[PDB]
């Protein structure tokens, strides 16, 4: 229960910005779509804007709005990330991939009028010339992803860890950890959760009439893992 | 690996594909400046996987006949979702007899 939770009860417009920069190629994104959290449903399409894009798409859906995170009844006193809109939060993270380089990205998630913006700064480094990532070896798809969220009452937001797993070409999967910390912007009230998880579903499509590098996603995501009714067993 | 050649009709799409194979034709020279006139059926298609087990769907295969100044031609266009541009002309050749 929070009051910016009233601002995600219709459908959303969303823009999503990033600036990158993965082993000295520089690159930016543009995206557009719109997100439900009634049914945890995204909608998104990006666009690389300055040509082909250096790294594999699906390295960067992680990166590309938790608020849209569907959270049950019984879980809602525990949703972080809409108590913080509509002043919005930062969210950091640094995602290891196994054998290869790092990301390590900054990106401010909140309002600008109706419309509910992510705006990410990335700087990739320490990648392997021809290794999965620089050598675009992922195939284009998406699995399903569990996000696991714990209170950081000490910055009055949370912190996440999760493990992605992108399936490699030669039938092999490349694994990128993800360590994730959410604060807010503002300095009103958010609400500080008890350990759950975020249950995330995937799908990448292409437009077909889309001459420009870039991706399509299909998402939704539902909170999970705190139990519903517990109290009434001991009545 | 790949599945099975269906046919697919000649609409707009279809039709677009053929102006691709023409254009990227004219950038190689073999067969002079051509201009795409139409694609005729029988169109076919097949569906490309990754080559690992858990065959996912990496793309499509073309197989068209395509007119380019009035003469008839076999073109094959593979689109690869891996790798951008998706769409690349991997044959383009005749003149060939009618279907």
């Amino acid at each position: 229960g929070s009051k910016g939770e009233e601002l995600f009860t219709g459908v959303v417009p969303i823009l999503v910005e990033l600036d990158g920069d993965v082993n000295g190629h520089k690159f930016s994104v543009s995206g557009e779509g719109e997100g439900d959290a009634t049914y945890g449903k995204l909608t998104l399409k990006f666009i690389c804007t300055t040509g082909k894009l250096p790294v594999p798409w699906p390295t960067l859906v992680t990166t590309f709005v938790q608020c849209f995170s569907r959270y049950p009844d019984h879980m809602k006193r525990h949703d972080f990330f809409k108590s913080a809109m509509p002043e919005g939060y930062v969210q950091e993270r640094t995602i290891s991939f196994k054998d290869d380089g790092n990301y390590k990205t900054r990106a401010e998630v909140k309002f600008e009028g109706d419309t509910l913006v992510n705006r990410i700064e990335l700087k990739g480094i320490d990648f392997k010339e021809d290794g999965n990532i620089l050598g675009h070896k992922l195939e284009y798809n998406y699995n399903s992803h569990n996000v696991y969220i714990t209170a950081d009452k000490q910055k009055n937001g949370i912190k996440a860890n999760f493990k992605i797993r992108h399936n490699i070409e030669d039938g092999s999967v490349q694994l990128a950890d993800h360590y994730q910390q959410n604060t807010p912007i503002g300095d009103g009230p958010v609400l500080l959760p008890d350990n759950h998880y975020l249950s995330t579903q995937s799908k990448l499509s292409k437009d077909p009439n889309e001459k420009r590098d870039h991706m399509v996603l299909l998402e939704f995501v539902t909170a999970a893992g705190i139990t519903h009714g517990m109290d009434e067993l001991y009545k | 690996g790949s599945g099975e050649w269906e046919i697919i009709d000649i609409g707009p799409f279809t039709q677009n594909l053929g102006k691709f194979a023409v254009d990227e034709e004219n950038k190689i020279g073999q067969y002079g400046r051509l201009t795409f006139n139409k694609v005729i059926r029988p169109s076919m298609k097949k569906t490309i996987y990754y080559a690992n087990s858990r065959g996912m769907i990496k793309g499509y295969e073309y197989q068209l006949y395509v007119y380019a100044s009035d003469k008839l031609f076999r073109a094959d266009i593979s689109e690869d979702y891996q790798h951008y541009p998706h769409r690349k002309l991997l044959r383009f050749n005749g003149p060939v007899p009618p279907p």
